[PDB]
């Protein structure tokens, strides 16, 4: 189960750094990374980055190295596997060559060679 | 940097082949392939990953197959809600999704 | 008393986890007597599994018993490298007494083969 | 407790057969503990004869010991197809403790040639 | 209870040693229901070693962890055919806890080696 409900449809003009929210419900939001990956309108879908809600580790695109900031703020407990976190995105110098729909995604598993892969998709937010 | 198969198409009872191929930085004997049954703008779906694993919940239909040089992702046994698009990861442990130019059916 | 490191991975994945004398009656006395009972009972009432399923003297033993999908249809990847051998329990706790059986039987007629091959 | 289904076939052929907390020094509490004390020693007291005839986990283990005809005449058909294991105690419970001394030294030997076995 | 017996051949080298119901709770009771209680904690207190480190049911198990010779310098000769049990544990008394560390996780890793093997 698990539900990655994304922010707002908000749209500003370039130059500007928008940032967008990610809130999970109903698993352990420490156990899997968080991935976001965006579908550009004139090119095709683009990996941008996972970070560790645990570990607190990052690791971006080149096309994002310095231009994406993305962070995580602490799990509220639930239950004993249930957990309400949130991640957060924002970018630098943005154009409209950034338009298209944002994606968050959680991971596939939390060990083995598939550990990061996004398999639980969100809702989507448009940007400018 | 990830080619795959230009288009291809069937009907209710027979199989497909999307091909995904690329260079030796991204293809193959060294790297993960997995498969997303991705509609374009709304929320997409794990449909393979590693080479021929499938996702919790996946159909045995949707096979996958993996050479030196190229992966392929067969989709046994139409159905009418398979026709969308279709993208391939190129993934180790420690890295990311480089993802193909797509191919629709 | 043993350890409690066993305990050190509750969280880990399955796969993580895996890889003086003389008697006195006073209030404290009492206490302290039926806690030297009950770790004898409890232990022994876990040893004696071990010993009737042929695994005595054994951290992780295979058996001969196939794995009924009933019990669950998860995959290797979804159970030894995401699930917790807490969470674990709690799925497969109906049949942990059916499966508790079966290893008991696959043990009893192994027995009998081995009596029967032996004896050539 | 354990089972009494062992006790199901106590008539049948040997072939057949084969094949809360706290405590209170109250009446009943001092007569419930001695209960599960006088459990956990009958219980080693077999479990220690199967160990140390090399024979833990195992509910039938072969031995090396020869069947010396003067503990018992009778034919392998006069025996598993006929006698209970409830009488044939009692034909041979003279010799009981003469032979669990045999099984206990052949154990022993079998330890000694191990060690000069995985020793090449 | 059991036997002393093993006690025979104290001052042997090592390579000769080697080669009614109803509880009261009367002054006499007490003392004897503690007796009870301090035979079974003692006996699976050494047992549950001998079960950790794979070697439940034997006398005597070979291990896989190499000799450290910072243990002990002294020959084969030195050992078996002159020191007795008795003196050798005073002079290996400051390893004992250092070596039984390195028993229980041999042991340990060879579990998981055996589910690899046996899953071909
Ligand atoms: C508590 O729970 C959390 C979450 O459930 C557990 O954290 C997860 O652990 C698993 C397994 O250990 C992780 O999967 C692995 O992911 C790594 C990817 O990280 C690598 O890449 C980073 C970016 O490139 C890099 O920085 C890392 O390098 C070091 O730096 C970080 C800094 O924080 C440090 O934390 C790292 O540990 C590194 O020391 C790192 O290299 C990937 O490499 C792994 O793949 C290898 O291992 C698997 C076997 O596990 C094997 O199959 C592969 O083929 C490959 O050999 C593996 O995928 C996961 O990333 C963790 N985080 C999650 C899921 O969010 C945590 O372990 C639990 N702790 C306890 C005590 O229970």
């Amino acid at each position: 189960q698990g539900q990655l409900v994304q922010s707002g449809a908000t749209t500003t003009k370039p130059g500007s750094s928008v940032k967008i929210s990610c809130k999970t419900s109903g698993y352990r939001f420490n156990f899997y990374h968080i991935n976001w990956i965006r579908q550009t309108a004139g090119r095709g879908p683009e990996w941008m980055g996972w970070i560790s809600p645990y570990s607190g580790d990052k690791n971006l695109a080149p096309a994002f190295q310095d231009r994406v900031n993305m962070t995580t703020d602490t799990e509220v407990p639930v239950t004993s596997f249930t957990s309400t976190g949130a991640a957060y995105m924002e970018i630098r110098n943005l154009t409209s060559d950034d338009t298209g729909t944002y994606f968050c995604a959680k991971g596939l598993l939390r060990d083995g060679s598939s550990t990061w892969l996004p398999y639980l998709w969100g809702q989507g937010t448009l940007l400018t | 940097v990830l080619t795959q198969s230009a288009s291809v198409s069937g009907s209710l009872g027979q199989s497909v082949t999307i091909s995904c191929t690329g260079p030796n930085s991204v293809c193959c004997s060294h790297k993960s392939i997995s498969w997303y049954q991705w509609p374009p703008g709304r929320a997409p779906t794990l449909i393979i990953y590693e080479d021929n694993e499938r996702a919790p919940g996946i159909s045995p239909r949707f096979s996958g197959y993996k050479s030196y040089w190229s992966a392929y992702l067969t989709i046994s046994d139409l159905r009418p809600e398979d026709e969308t698009t279709y993208y391939c990861c190129s993934y180790t442990h420690n890295s990311g999704c480089v993802f193909g130019t797509g191919t629709k059916v | 008393a043993v350890f409690l490191g066993f305990l050190g991975a509750a969280g880990s994945t399955m796969g993580a986890a895996s890889n003086q004398h003389l008697l006195k009656l006073t209030v404290w006395g009492i206490k302290q007597l039926q806690a030297r009972v009950l770790a004898v009972e409890r232990y022994l009432e876990v040893q004696q599994l071990l010993g009737i399923w042929g695994c005595s003297g054994k951290l992780i033993c295979c058996t001969n018993v196939p794995w009924n999908s009933s019990w669950s249809n998860k995959s290797l990847d979804e159970i030894w490298n995401n699930m917790t051998w807490l969470q674990w329990d709690k799925e497969i706790n109906n049949y942990t007494q059916l499966i508790y059986r079966l290893i008991e039987e696959s043990q009893f007629q192994q027995e009998i083969n081995e009596v029967e091959l032996l004896a050539l």
